[PDB]
């Protein structure tokens, strides 16, 4: 409704919290803002979390309305020892 | 395989790299987070040939389990079409391990073009089927 949905994201075990710590935020600011907002709301680093969103991956070069991510788009927040892009550098060191 | 792996693998020539990288995922099964985070120091290797190695590790980690976020298709799909023959070997094989018996139409469909991709080498095909 009202062009918005709830993202059911998944966080990892090592960051000890509610294992699936949801990641609530807007969807209009760019993916650069996405890791900014995927990190700002529920206490994550803008550059220490990747969000594999709805069987896909964040394209943080694009906004959440354009990067393939969107509202309601569930993601596994791998405990990427560096950013999404920095685990697109770290998790991608082996990816 | 978790501390000096770059050193360890470097003494394996091609297929040696493939095997060593894949064990990285099998060393940590049933952890799409810990393993996938133990999957962050090799695959993008200067000999990117080992990408199949972590792709098997990528697929292997998801084998025997199912995550709601469908990690196996996401990471693997972008490289199942990778032109390099070795890059694809890990993709299709690792994907098969991850979703073995899943029968998911998407992954099955995505695997469909692999069969018909003539450019794919036979070794790509045999693993593909």
């Amino acid at each position: 409704t009202t062009g918005i949905a709830t993202i059911e994201v998944f966080l990892p075990p090592r960051l000890k919290k509610d294992r699936k710590n949801l990641l609530e935020t807007r969807l209009h600011i760019t993916g650069r803002e996405l890791r900014s907002k995927i990190a700002e709301t529920f206490g994550l680093q803008e550059n220490y979390i990747k969000i594999v969103i709805n069987k896909k991956q964040l394209q943080l070069g694009k906004t959440l309305e354009e990067q393939g991510v969107a509202h309601n788009v569930k993601a596994m927040v791998l405990e990427l020892k560096q950013s999404e892009e920095d685990a697109r550098k770290n998790f991608q060191l082996e990816e | 395989l978790t501390d000096d792996g770059n050193k360890w693998l470097y003494k394996n020539k091609d297929h040696g790299m493939l095997s060593a990288a894949a064990s990285l995922g099998m060393i940590l099964l049933w952890d799409v987070d810990g393993g996938l985070t133990q999957i962050d120091k090799y695959l993008y290797s200067s000999e990117d040939y080992i990408k199949s190695g972590a792709l098997l590790a990528c697929g292997i980690v998801n084998s025997g389990v199912r995550n709601e976020c469908d990690p196996a298709l996401a990471l693997l799909s972008d490289y199942v079409l990778h032109n390099s023959n070795t890059m694809r070997l890990g993709s299709i094989f690792g994907l098969g391990l991850a979703y073995a018996g899943s029968n998911r139409e998407d992954v099955l469909t995505l695997l469909l073009p692999v069969m018909g991709d003539s450019k794919s080498s036979m070794e790509v095909a045999g693993v593909t089927a």
